[PDB]
């Protein structure tokens, strides 16, 4: 099990990357995926997450008009969007898997990823 | 809801017991998580349930509450247990998060 | 067991909404325990049944019910108190019988578990289109 | 929308034991579509039905219904052919209203999902314990 997401990336302000997070090594499709922010200096976020079956979405009030995540079931992937990036958006963005497809008690963050860094 | 975290700093060299709190506004149920990070990497987490040790972390990390109101505390200090840790709850949609206490 | 508040949170369709259900005492005419949720007015709110076959000495065989109602009242023009307006029911039986292993019968409640979080019936019960 | 291969994971009792099921046709005469599973024998195979109310003009209720039923058999002496022992049923049957909007409806399933993995229903299911 484990959770690989680049290591940096640059945009300018303006542009818009999606984020991509692979997850290798417990048959993708059966626990969500949960992406947090980190200010460089503050603390963590909870964009927003997704399960990889039936696509349901949770997101956070701020980030609803900001950003949309999804899901490549094929290459058992998942993407994030930031449709639009300005000077107070550079972050540490970490993808990380917890819970199961069908119940709503355990949601615990417990497998982390590494960061992306974000600069803009 | 929004949860409020009491001492950040708490200062405290290796030598004893550390004990902190994560106040909770509207009654919370039994189900929070207490995430670790050491400045650099990513975080690692420890107490998921509220009193429940998580995968493999050591039995020195042990955490408690009531209703509205947990502690987390750590019996021997050690040196690794450093970086502000946080607390979230998952009763709500939003899972606030915490603000953080470094050691 | 002995039935305690129920407590269920990140329930559906965005997850914002939280159940609190709390014991409302056994029947004892028929065995049939009751929850509910601290609501406003004791007429309208979410009330859950639940009733299991006593042990007896032969049985024919088992049966669970669970039953579930959540009622949607409006406050009408001209009136004074809410009147409910509507409700939505729901309710699963299981039936196993005298010799069903624990494992078994521990496979059918978590397959319906499994099985309501799918898509198929997601679309099947939120938008009503048949397959 | 259109049925298609469901795949249930991490389900019964503990861990991961999946469940591959395949559709198996629309009955014209009734409108239930049917599911099954992937077994060597016709008759000694896991099955599942769906069947939601037909839209109408002037149709002032509507029901979902969800009805699993699975057997076990053990090889009978004497004979060289398997046969059903017992089975296992469970069926539930949703009811909602013509003006019933989206967010009742999620409510509703997603409350009788979060019961069924509640501490209570899981032993009045596997150990048949009263309430």
């Amino acid at each position: 099990v484990q959770l690989q997401q680049p290591g940096t990336e640059l945009v300018k302000p303006g542009a818009s990357v999606k984020l991509s997070c692979k997850a290798s090594g417990y048959t993708f499709t059966s626990y969500s995926v949960h992406w947090v922010k980190q200010r460089p200096g503050q603390g963590l976020e909870w964009i927003g997450s997704i399960n990889p079956n039936n696509d349901v979405a949770y997101f956070n009030e701020k980030f609803k008009t900001k950003a949309t995540l999804t899901v490549d079931r094929s290459s058992s992937t998942a993407y994030m969007q930031l449709s639009s990036l300005t000077f107070e958006d550079s972050a540490v963005y970490y993808c990380a898997r917890g819970g199961i497809h069908y119940t709503y008690d355990g949601y615990y963050f417990d497998y982390w990823g590494q960061g992306t860094t974000l600069t803009v | 809801i929004q949860m409020t975290q009491s001492p950040a700093s708490l200062s405290v060299s290796v030598g004893e017991t550390v004990t902190l709190t994560c106040r909770a506004s509207e009654n919370i149920y039994s189900n929070l998580a207490w995430y670790h990070q050491k400045q650099g990497i990513s975080p690692q987490l420890l107490v998921y349930a509220a009193a429940k040790l998580a995968d493999g972390v050591p039995s020195r990390f042990s955490g408690s509450g009531s209703g509205t109101q947990y502690s987390f505390k750590i019996n021997s200090l050690q040196s690794e247990d450093f970086g502000s840790y946080y607390c979230q709850h998952f009763w709500g949609t939003p899972w606030t998060f915490g603000g953080g206490t470094k050691l | 067991a002995k039935l305690e508040t129920v407590t269920l949170g990140n329930i559906g369709k965005d997850g914002k909404q939280t159940l609190v259900l709390n014991p409302r005492g056994v029947n004892p005419t028929n065995g049939v325990a009751s929850l509910s949720q601290a609501g406003a007015v004791p007429a309208l709110e979410k009330r859950v049944t639940v009733s299991v076959s006593q042990p007896s000495r032969n049985r024919k065989n088992y049966k669970v019910q669970v039953k579930i109602q959540n009622p949607t009242a409006c406050t009408a023009n001209g009136s004074c108190d809410p009147s409910v307006t509507r409700q939505a029911y729901a309710d699963v039986t299981f039936s196993f019988t005298q010799y069903s292993t624990d494992e078994e019968r521990a496979f059918v409640r978590t397959e319906l578990a499994a099985l309501l979080a799918s898509p198929l019936l997601i679309d099947a019960i939120d938008q009503l289109n048949p397959a």
